[PDB]
């Protein structure tokens, strides 16, 4: 018989780099805002 | 979508877009309607937005 002492098997785990990992980012854009005075269309009319 | 388009068209001028419309560009498209769509079409540049 022989012992498995020296030849033990291997069990493996990653070095994960979650810890130290960059989030996913959303972006939004800043709309110039209509509740502050932003500028309107000038419709125009005729006084004939 | 005329009543709309126009709140629309306010919305992206406002926020910095050129946008050519028919009713806004009246003056250039009397000229000639046709040319005056063609050269958007024909550009590769210019987003086209399809009000449905």
């Amino acid at each position: 018989v022989r012992e498995p002492g020296s030849q033990a098997c291997l069990a493996i785990d990653p070095l994960v780099g979650e810890e130290g990992g960059a989030a996913v980012a959303k972006l939004e854009p800043h709309l110039q805002p209509r509740g502050q005075p932003a500028p309107q269309p000038l419709h125009t009319l005729v006084l004939a | 979508t005329a009543m709309e388009v126009v709140k629309f068209v306010n919305f992206l001028l406002v926020n910095g877009f050129q946008t050519a419309i028919d009713i806004f560009e009246d003056r250039i498209r009397g000229i000639d309607i046709i040319k005056w769509m063609e050269r958007y079409l024909r550009d590769k540049t210019v987003m086209i937005i399809v009000a449905i």
